[PDB]
RNA sequence: AGGAUAAGUGCAUUAUGUUUAUGUGGUGAUUUGCCCUUCUGUAGCCA
RNA sequence: CGGCCCCCUGGACGAAGACUGACGCUCAGGUGCGAAAGCGUGGGGAGCAAACAGGAUUAGAUACCCUGGUAGUCCACGCCGUAAACGAUGUCGACUUGGAGGUUGUGCCCUUGAGGCGUGGCUUCCGGAGCUAACGCGUUAAGUCGACCGCCUGGGGAGUAC
């Protein structure tokens, strides 16, 4: 039936988790090994868009430390 | 007739993939993909089967002998089917690089090939080392895989019946130069271009390619039956 | 921008004959229809129409001879900044009188056979190969 | 006017500072015109990595639009000041003031893994929880 | 890119009193508004070369319109450079 | 050097390779080498040139069969 | 108060190869091919 | 041109309502403006380093290779904008089967591959016509052409001299 729009599973085969929203911890956190650092966008199958917009947004979330910034912090 | 269209449809409805690549030229009988898979233009490849089936009736009086290429390791038994008798010749274990403008070579290798296994059968060759049978045993396996059913002919072919382009794209070539009329059945990645009549079709799934091959043999062949008593009478003719 | 468009009409019409293409279509013009109207009645163009109240466009249909192109180009002589004049004695002859000049004349645009026989000169517009 | 979504952390002990500055900041928003389209306070939370010393701050979302000219002035403040740590302010560009990825968690934190001590009583009252001083 | 307030004083001031955007006299009055922002910022600044690009192109623009003005209407042309203030 | 990613129950052992996602690469792996500015952009950024390689070995599996050399 | 949890495919000294001084010049396998190859070889050639 | 954010501001991409109507192309002269270091003074110096010392190397070792180590690198204004100033295309413009990627306005999808279709987008791979000596280009040309400017006429000596 039309107009389901993003049921599940249905636009792109890996979900895109945020845009360029950086407050909540664990949209953040999708894309981000125990060693506190990013996985590549190749690897991922992530949508451009919101990878793109994510480098701000991840950059911001270290800054305000809803993240580690650094390897020291364990 | 309208039967010929209600074929190629039989056939058609795989739609062949190759995933979103596809080949310009054949654009005009291609729809747009449906999510990352090609999808065929089904509809403006209909006439053309139907076409070129109404053209093959009327060679068959005009032809001694058919090639047919473009075989590969799932159709082989396929085109078997479609040769039925020494009219038609057919390659189904690969066609050879240079199998018509070299013919005069694959021919002298021939009667290397009815020489030695008549030697064979008779033992004639299996005296001294094993090495020096051996090497002969296992090379006559390998004419008589590649040789079998194209074995008698004696000349260059009257036309060409390609059901895949993908690999013998050469045989066409040659062809060509050769003069023989081209009756072609190219897949999605192949051009339609420079032949003499096309069908239009895809080189995937095993139950298209084969209901292709049964409708071509039949409008040559049946005219050809036909052909042969008409021959006799025609040339008394000339004796009386 | 557009600086010469009879260059982009002639381009049209080779683009058109090699990449084996039926039609071209184009935004009209008093001179590219002159022309035109020689190519169609030397059979060098075989047909066209005019149509568009708004602005016009010709439709146009390619050299021939089996159904695929017997002509490889056809270019400007006279073109912008460097006109070429010819008078009625030194019409020109291309390709033995087997191709045509466009030739505008005083009395109009129309062939080198038709300038001759008038015993007019001008400007010697395209010719055909 | 433009969209500016600031989030900022105050470290605890300083945190009874905010209520009096957050009074003033909102009527220079509103006195230009712009609005406060939330103003979220999410409770005390645990920092990864000290900011300024100290592993804990208490966090607000205020998520302002006002006008080019006055959010230069405010942030110039807020960056010197001492009660806030730090304080990120996200572009413009196609900037959501509604539908919060953190709906479900601000909600959370209020209700039922919050401090409930005084630090963060006066995080609340520069909060969602605002007490204000009169002007 | 103008503020509202201005975009619509320049639209009631110059062009025709269809109150457009398109024609000749009001398109010279929103690229000085431009210009004349700029050479404010352009006391300081002296450096910043890709923005240079652009007041450059807004400049060749009102030199090509008015030239354009005075090849069309003498009146509209003899208007517009004392209705707008131009130069020095 | 241990790898930061987590083992599956502590030992004395680091498990070096099913730690390993994205690690090194940029920060410290060009070690001891004379350091530029916007450079990585051509250095470094090589996942065009990489993409191609996983479709061509993916794809001759297939193609070795249809040819017949399998 | 972690809304960060051994995961996110998590894979290759994490490509980048990791020590060792120099040494002159030229040299070989056959036409005179004749400047020429064809309007009865043929529906003469040709548009 | 690469941390992240705000102020000032350019340039590009989409879409509706709507407007002026060749106001166009190219450009001798021209003013304006730097990858990098060079460069005048102020501010700044953590690290690395030309030089400089010494080791190591060895047909001998200024190159090779290492250690110490300064100006330099960093910011602000200012001075001639230098080279490898590029798709190993002068500029822009018009025309030429397309498909798909990278990735983006936006209508629609089971909103079922960084996905599809509808309709625009740059940017790019692939290959058909044409073009090249060859690589290569291919609809953003190095095709089909169009205008105008810059500039070449064997090497060395000299990109200097004048």
């Amino acid at each position: 039936a039309r107009y389901f729009r993003r049921r599940k599973f249905c636009r792109f085969t890996a979900e895109g988790v945020q845009e360029i929203d950086y407050k909540d911890i664990a949209t953040l956190k999708n894309y981000i090994t125990e060693s506190g650092k990013i996985v590549p966008s190749r690897i991922t199958g992530t949508r451009a868009k919101y990878q793109r917009q994510l480098a701000r947004a991840i950059k911001r979330a270290r800054y305000l430390s809803l993240l580690p910034y650094t390897d020291r912090h364990q | 007739a309208t039967v010929s269209m209600r074929d190629m449809l039989k056939a058609g409805v795989h739609f062949g993939h190759q995933t979103r690549y596809w080949n310009p030229k054949m654009k005009p009988f291609i729809f747009g993909a449906r999510n990352k898979v090609h999808i065929i233009n089904l509809e403006k490849t209909v006439p053309m089967f139907n076409e070129a089936l109404a053209e093959l009736n009327k060679i068959a009086s005009r032809k001694g002998k058919i090639l047919f290429v473009g075989t590969k390791r799932a159709a082989s038994e396929a085109v078997k089917d479609a040769a039925l008798s020494c009219d038609q010749f057919f390659v189904n274990h690969r066609w050879l690089g240079g199998m018509l403008t070299n013919w005069k070579t694959v021919r002298q290798s021939i009667k290397r090939l009815k020489d030695l296994e008549t030697q064979s059968q008779d033992g004639t060759f299996d005296k001294l080392t094993k090495k020096e049978a051996l090497m002969r045993t296992r090379e006559l396996e390998k004419l008589e895989n590649s040789l079998g059913g194209i074995k008698d002919m004696g000349g260059l072919p009257d036309a060409l019946f390609v059901i895949d382009a993908d690999h013998e794209h050469i045989a066409i070539k040659e062809a060509n130069n050769l003069g023989i009329p081209v009756f072609a059945i190219v897949d999605t990645n192949s051009d339609p271009d420079g032949v003499d009549f096309v069908i239009p079709g895809n080189d995937d799934a095993i139950r298209a390619v084969t209901l292709y091959l049964g409708a071509v043999a039949a409008t040559v062949r049946e005219g050809r039956s036909q052909d042969l008593a008409s021959q006799a009478e025609e040339s008394f003719v000339e004796a009386e | 921008s557009m600086q010469d468009p009879i260059a982009d009409m002639l381009t049209r019409i080779r683009n058109g004959q090699a990449a084996n293409k039926a039609a071209v279509t184009m935004p009209s013009s008093k001179l590219k229809v002159a022309i035109a109207n020689v190519l169609k009645e030397e059979g060098f163009i075989e047909d066209f129409k005019v149509e568009g109240d708004t602005k016009p466009e010709l439709e146009l249909t390619l050299k021939y001879f089996q159904g695929k192109a017997v002509v490889e180009s056809i270019q400007r002589v006279s073109r912008p900044g460097l006109r070429i004049y010819k008078r009625k004695d030194e019409l020109p002859k291309v390709m033995a009188g087997l191709g045509i000049a466009v030739v505008s004349t005083s009395k109009g645009v129309m062939t080198d056979r038709a300038a001759r026989q008038a015993g007019l000169g001008g400007e010697i517009i395209c010719y055909v190969a | 006017m433009r969209h500016y979504e600031i989030v900022f952390m105050v470290h605890p002990d300083q945190s009874e500072q905010v209520p009096g500055m957050i009074e003033r900041y909102t009527a220079a928003i509103t006195g230009a015109e712009g609005k406060i389209h939330r103003l979220e306070d999410w409770g005390r939370r645990q920092l990864a990595y000290p900011i300024n010393k100290l592993h804990k701050a208490h966090y607000v979302l205020m998520n302002v639009e006002a006008p080019q000219e006055v959010i230069d002035e405010l942030e110039t403040t807020f960056r010197f000041n001492d009660a806030v740590i730090r304080s990120m302010v996200m572009r413009t560009k196609h900037a959501v003031t509604e539908a919060s990825p953190m709906v479900k968690a601000k909600d959370e934190r209020r209700e039922r893994r919050d401090d409930f001590a005084n630090e963060t009583a006066d995080d609340a009252e520069a909060g969602d929880s605002e007490e204000e001083e009169e002007e | 890119s103008l503020s509202t307030e201005a975009t619509a004083k320049i639209v009631s001031e110059f062009g025709r009193d269809a109150n457009d955007t398109g024609s000749t006299e009001v398109q010279v009055a929103l690229l000085t508004a431009q210009i004349n922002h700029l050479q404010g910022h352009f006391a300081e600044h002296k450096k910043d070369h890709h923005s240079r690009r652009g007041l450059l192109r807004m400049v060749s623009q009102r030199r090509k319109l008015l030239d354009y003005l005075k090849r069309k209407d003498v009146a509209r042309y003899t208007r517009l450079i004392e209705r707008l203030g131009l130069r020095r | 050097p241990v790898i930061k990613v987590r083992e599956n129950e502590p030992f004395d052992v680091a498990l070096r390779r099913f730690k390993r996602s994205c690690e090194k690469a940029g920060v410290l792996a060009e070690v001891r080498r004379r350091e530029f500015y916007e450079k990585p952009t051509t250095e470094r950024k090589r996942a065009k040139a990489s993409a191609v390689k996983r479709h061509a070995k993916k794809l001759a599996r297939e193609n070795a069969r249809r040819t017949r050399l399998y």
